């Protein structure tokens, strides 16, 4: 099953990545990005490893068998020993090309999900200040450097550390604040009004 | 921070002709190369992104290659309006953003030699206190042209500002013009000064003199 | 200041059949099948095979005299029988249970 | 159609404040990120500064850190850029412009503005001095255009009526603080005796207008 | 696995609709809805169908099989006929029921997958102005037309046409605006009252 | 495919839960929790076990099979018998070990498919007054007993008996209201100036 996320709502991949098959792309104050993640690709490529492995070994290989002889007198023995060769060979053809044709959905599928669960973490350690745009990626209500990257990199947000100074720059952008205005609807009016009662009394 | 440099300073070409430029960075940027054009007085246009597709409403003759750390724009034709100012920019690691040096367009034609002239300064600048020499050059090329002062046949230094036209559009030569700028006391106190111009297409360098009070 | 998330790319063109569609461009990909052979005939476990050129094994048995060549063989890893493996015997008859002896002969 | 409008220009003494503004009409200015850039006189060009989309995202270059500050309004379409506390070396021609992409690597910069002088200096506004540049035995004639603080002037020779030979050369910074250039026709020898030439020279800020015949 | 959509959070399936698989149900300000969505169910229709087309060729058709005969001293070979015969025909029916029977456990998923993307989908591009409210349907904080029913179905929804509008209504329906009630808790009280102590000392 | 629940965004299982394989753990005012879930994990032992008994179903019993004999001039009907006897049970055995190596991950998705359906279902029940913190928890901006624990649990939280309360606890929690901080920014100030004006006047 298509989880969604290889040329779905994320486009297609990034040519200068190298290292690796999963990777970030930050753009903090001093840099660009295009860095990998070594933990999940390495369980990929172990998963993967393992998987070619099994089906390398469960394959046995054949010794020796030679085509036999019969004279004009032994032909039904004959046409058995081929009916026996061919469908043997049938058997093992259909077995090899099945197998094939069902291992590649799910080593597709299993890259699928590998993506989609490593954007699940990133926004669920990222709950609220993060400001999500569209195809995987992040926009930040706060500051970030080189070493918080790395430690949303590691899966150690430490989130507390910056929950109200995001809040802050949360409440500029769309807030309460354009509805306040600066000052009260027209109450100012009324306490310069009532001030101006002191005035037409006290002359 | 990736440092962007463009080769080679100035290209000359004659029309109907081709050009090519090279620019060249500190690291690997992967494709992310655009250039630009600007016309002088207006602002810079987008003509190539990626190094290989062409932006909207851009004609086919302009073309651009590269990758690693060299990148190289291509003009196959010209019709005398894409002389221009030349700009390649990157934009894989930023902030900051790099641009190039500039690179202008400049057209071919015969070595020719300047006429070379020189005017003393009037008496109402020394009225005023002023001191004002030109030594001029008209219809030269190439754009090279080397001007040497000398006061009683001796070398001035930080006192001389110049000036140069533009690239006139039917003989494509140019024209040149020397200042000197002096106090009263300088002038009144040596005799003859000259400007001797080495220029490529002179065979001799030229030397244009005048005496006091002359 | 963000952090996009991706995956890796490349310009590899080997395609991988699939069952829901034909020819899924990969990134990286495995053989697992085998079309490159020599033109040649070596010997298995470092003991040569036993070419009987023009001859059959029942000639060679009976020591027909034109297989006069390999008179002096004892040993072997395989036999090679020919397209031109005609001189059998000489005289005419019927070699009973060729077959048979062709078996017993396979496994010495 | 897209286009980009901006002003704020002028003459600014030094240390003060600007408040630049680029108008945006023809596409939805609440999509894509805005940059800034200048130009030296007679250089090359000078990335100045950055605002992402949503504008939680703020950038400038290393060398105008502190000094600047960057702010839009969605409603007015406007983009607005702070100066403070500027110094001599920053007089340029300013830029806004559009980015063609929301991505990272964006690809380039579409549309642009079309330039808004911005002169930070401390001098006065001046008047120009006329000299005339007379032949000795010569083929040339010339004047010499001195002293003005403010850009432009005009010469004009027999009011226009002489195009050949007419070379007008660029202005040039003084060390003191001012402009200085000239112009220079080239007549035959035998025409000194007879025809008149008179230069004029027209400055528009300081408004003064010197008619200068020049003879030797 | 059981991806959670058909008969999950979403209820059972649309008898009005006819034209495809995979549709939409809009209730604009003229009319009802049922309109499919001829992107997805495409993709849907060519994927089974190379699936069934390639189950189809890898099965081989078989030749010309004729049981053969023996008299009564050869009961070893016709017992061992007998034996590849039944072992042959084993093998294959134990291969089709296996195969049919993990086939559908597949296409079964996949038509699940289909429905959670094409619900995630419709989710993503309508971020804000939603007001989702349970078995896959949404509520349209500003207002829309056939149009920007179109433009949702072909994925081009253009957000920030209605981005402020859309967020008036929302700060209408539970906002701050109750708590505000529409003066001030009772600071206009004092100010009638400081309109009161000029009246007493003014006396 | 994994799919991301099981040793993913939630940590291991627990010992203390003991009838069944999917339950809750909640923490009222009277009690703890570890109470099963018997819905989800009925389908789940009965999904199941109609799997075993079909993979015990679709493999046949073998009937009497005995070694035959063979003269010493039938040694090519005996290699035919030899190569017949072990090409069937390379088949036999390949297709078992296929078979149980594809069936355990099955098995194991299906496993962590229901995990994260049984908690997408309490997250879209409880769609505002939940406050989520990580590793499958929520903290009910409301108050809750034993009755609203198991009108969860059967599905009918019947949300809207709580929805303004909540909203007045989780306006407690961030707000407005430190913005506010109780009074207005100084307008008091001008209103206590504005009855200064009427001390100076009437002085
Ligand atoms: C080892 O193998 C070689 C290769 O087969 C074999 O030599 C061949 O022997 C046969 C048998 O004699 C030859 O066949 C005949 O050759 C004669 C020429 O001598 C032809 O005239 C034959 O034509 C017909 O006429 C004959 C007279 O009536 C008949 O006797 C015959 O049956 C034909 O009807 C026929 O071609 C064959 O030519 C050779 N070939 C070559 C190229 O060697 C050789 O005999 C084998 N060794 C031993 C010891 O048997
Ligand atoms: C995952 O990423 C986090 C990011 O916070 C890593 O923590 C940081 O690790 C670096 C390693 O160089 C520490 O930097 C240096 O530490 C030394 C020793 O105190 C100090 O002399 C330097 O000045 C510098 O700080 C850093 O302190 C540390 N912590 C923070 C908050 O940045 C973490 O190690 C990574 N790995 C794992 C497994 O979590
Ligand atoms: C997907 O849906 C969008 C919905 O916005 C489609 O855009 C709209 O397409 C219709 C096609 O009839 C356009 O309607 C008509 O256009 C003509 C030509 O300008 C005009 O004369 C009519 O008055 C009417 O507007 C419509 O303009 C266009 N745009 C909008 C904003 O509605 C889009 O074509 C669909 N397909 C794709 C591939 O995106
Ligand atoms: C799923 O859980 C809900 C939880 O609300 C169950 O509803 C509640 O079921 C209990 C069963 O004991 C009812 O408790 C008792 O009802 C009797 C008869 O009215 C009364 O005498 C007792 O005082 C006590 O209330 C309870 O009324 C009922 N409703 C509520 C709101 O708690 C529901 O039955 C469970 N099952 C299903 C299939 O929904
Ligand atoms: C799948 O591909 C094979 C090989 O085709 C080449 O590689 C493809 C990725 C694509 O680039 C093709 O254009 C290339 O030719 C196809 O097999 C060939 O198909 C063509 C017609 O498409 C036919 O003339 C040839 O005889 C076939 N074989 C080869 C090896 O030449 C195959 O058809 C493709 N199938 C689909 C559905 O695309
Ligand atoms: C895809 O790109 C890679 C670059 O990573 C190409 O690999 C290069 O191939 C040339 C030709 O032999 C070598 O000289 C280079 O050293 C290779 N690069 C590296 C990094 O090893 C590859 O050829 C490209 N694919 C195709 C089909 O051209």
């Amino acid at each position: 099953g298509l989880f969604g996320a290889i040329a779905g709502f994320i486009e297609g991949g990034w040519t200068g990545m190298i290292d690796g098959w999963y990777g970030y792309h930050h753009q903090n104050e001093q840099g660009s990005g295009y860095a990998a993640d070594q933990k999940s690709t390495q369980n990929a490529i172990d998963g993967i490893t393992s998987k070619v492995n099994s089906v390398i070994e469960k394959m046995n290989t054949q010794f020796t068998a030679v085509g036999k002889e019969f004279n004009n007198l032994e032909r039904r023995i004959e046409n058995l020993n081929k009916k026996v060769d061919d469908g043997f060979l049938d058997v093992w053809t259909y077995n090899a090309e099945l197998l094939v044709l069902l291992e590649n959905e799910r080593t597709l599928d299993f890259h699928d999900s590998n993506v989609r669960n490593l954007y699940e973490k990133v926004k669920s350690q990222l709950r609220n200040n993060a400001k999500e745009i569209g195809n995987g990626c992040f926009e930040f209500y706060h500051k970030c450097d080189d070493e918080c990257m790395e430690s949303v990199k590691n899966g150690t947000y430490d989130y507390p550390k910056y929950s109200e100074e995001s809040k802050l720059n949360r409440e500029e952008i769309d807030g309460v604040k354009l509805e306040s205005m600066g000052v009260y609807q027209i109450l100012a009016i009324y306490s310069t009004v009532a001030s101006s009662l002191v005035l037409l009394v006290s002359l | 921070e990736v440092v962007m440099t463009q080769s080679p300073a100035t290209l000359s070409v004659s029309p109907g002709e081709g050009a090519t430029l090279s620019c060249r960075a500190s690291q690997s940027v992967n494709t992310n190369v655009a250039w630009y054009q600007q016309k002088p007085g207006q602002a810079p246009r987008l003509l190539i992104y990626g190094a290989s597709t062409r932006a909207t409403g851009i004609p086919a003759r302009f073309s651009g290659s590269g990758s690693g750390t060299e990148f190289t724009l291509t003009i196959s034709t010209l019709q005398s309006e894409d002389f221009a100012v030349y700009y390649c920019q990157q934009y894989s690691n930023w902030p900051p953003i790099t641009f190039g040096q500039g690179t202008r367009l400049e057209i071919k034609r015969t070595v020719a030699a300047p006429s070379v002239f020189i005017f003393p300064p009037s008496d109402e600048q020394l009225k005023s206190g002023t001191a004002s020499v030109v030594c001029l050059l008209n219809n030269f090329y190439p754009r090279e042209a080397k001007v040497q002062w000398k006061v009683d046949n001796a070398l001035q230094s930080g006192n001389s500002q110049e000036s140069v036209t533009e690239q006139d559009s039917k003989d494509s030569t140019y024209s040149l013009s020397s200042t000197l700028t002096l106090s009263k006391a300088d002038y009144e106190k040596h005799k003859v000064y000259a400007c001797e111009v080495t220029h490529q297409g002179l065979s001799s360098p030229v030397t244009k003199s005048f005496n006091r009070g002359e | 200041d963000t952090i996009c998330v991706g995956y890796h790319a490349n310009n590899s063109t080997d395609t991988v059949d699939t069952v829901l569609e034909k020819n899924v461009t990969v990134t990286h990909s495995v053989n697992l099948l085998e079309d490159s052979h020599n033109g040649k005939l070596c010997s298995l476990n470092g003991i040569a095979p036993l070419q009987l050129g023009k001859c059959n094994v029942a000639g060679w048995l009976l020591g027909n005299p034109e297989c006069d060549l390999l008179l002096t063989a004892n040993s072997w890893s395989y036999i090679i029988e020919t397209s031109n493996s005609e001189n059998g015997t000489c005289y005419p008859g019927e070699f009973i249970d060729y077959e048979e002896l062709r078996e017993q002969l396979s496994s010495v | 159609e897209v286009q980009l409008l901006e002003s704020g220009g002028g003459l600014v003494q030094p240390g003060g404040s600007l408040r630049l503004s680029c108008a945006a009409s023809g596409f939805t200015f609440s999509s894509y990120g805005m940059a800034w850039v200048r130009q030296a006189p007679g250089k090359g060009l000078e990335w100045v500064s950055f605002i992402s989309a949503t504008g939680l995202s703020t950038y400038f270059a290393d060398s105008v850190k502190g000094r600047f500050t960057i702010s839009r309004d969605t409603t007015k379409n406007t983009l607005y850029l702070q100066m403070n506390s500027l110094r001599a070396d920053d007089t340029a021609v300013y830029f806004c412009a559009r980015m063609r992409r929301t991505m990272i690597a964006f690809g380039g910069n579409d549309f642009w503005g079309q330039g808004t002088l911005v002169t930070v200096s401390s001098a006065s506004t001046k008047g120009p001095s006329v000299f005339p540049l007379a032949p000795s035995g010569t083929a040339a004639l010339g004047c010499l255009v001195k002293d003005y603080f403010p850009e432009p002037v005009t010469v004009s020779w027999n009011s226009g009526a002489l195009t050949s030979g007419v070379h007008t050369f660029p202005a040039v910074l003084q060390s003191s603080g001012l402009y200085s250039l000239s112009s220079v026709v080239t007549v035959p020898s035998s025409s000194l005796g007879t025809q008149t030439y008179i230069c004029n020279v027209n400055h528009k800020p300081s408004n003064t207008k010197v008619d200068k015949r020049v003879e030797p």
